[PDB]
């Protein structure tokens, strides 16, 4: 057979940078809750917006926002 | 001793697990609480920093209160079945169940309902 080419640069699947008990949401009083950012208009509450410099999206609908918030 | 020692929550949890209607974990629980899904709420007592528990409480408050004490979480998890096979009997690797919320229920009536009622009406 013919020899393999060998440029060098390999690309692996990203490990994702997992993070839980994320700093979204808050509570001040104790009794009631204070939501941070916002929930989805398309789907029901529980899902939360992605916040960037005048650009939003959500993951349950893979990524489908446009309007600011 | 024929009377149940808070063993009409564990049973419910088991049932939920069997029929696949358990929001285990915190985010999931929160989600359940938010929409027409989360019917019974199950928060850990021994929480470091008190924060998760507080959150759970808040969630419960927000619209309809479905909360209960919970006996250390680990026990609950064990009851549910957190572990594959685990030899012939028992011998499951211990896991903290964390926050749990019930969807679906499945099974009807029995002592669980009574317990819920008791918790509610004051
Ligand atoms: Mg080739
Ligand atoms: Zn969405």
């Amino acid at each position: 057979k013919k020899v393999y080419t060998t440029p060098k640069k390999i690309r692996h699947k990203h490990k994702k940078v997992k993070l839980a008990v994320l700093n979204y949401y808050k509570v001040d009083d104790e009794g009631k809750v204070a939501k941070l950012r916002k929930e989805c208009p398309n789907c029901g509450p529980g899902i939360f917006l992605a916040n960037h410099g005048d650009r939003f999206y959500c993951g349950k609908c893979h990524s489908t926002f446009a309007t600011q918030k | 001793a024929e009377l149940t020692i808070e063993d009409a929550l564990k049973v419910v949890l088991r049932t939920s697990l069997v029929h696949d209607g358990l929001a285990r974990g915190l985010r999931e629980s929160a989600k359940a609480l938010t929409r027409g899904e989360g019917q019974l709420a199950v928060l850990v007592e021994s929480v470091t920093e008190e924060a998760i528990s507080k959150l759970v409480q808040g969630l419960a408050t927000e619209n309809n209160v479905p909360l209960i004490k919970v006996a250390d979480a680990k026990q609950l998890g064990e009851w549910a079945g957190l572990g594959k096979i685990d030899r012939d009997g028992n011998a499951r690797k211990v896991v903290g169940a964390s926050v749990v919320v019930v969807k679906n229920w499945g099974a009807d009536t029995q002592e669980r309902e009574i317990l819920l009622e008791h918790f509610s009406q004051q």
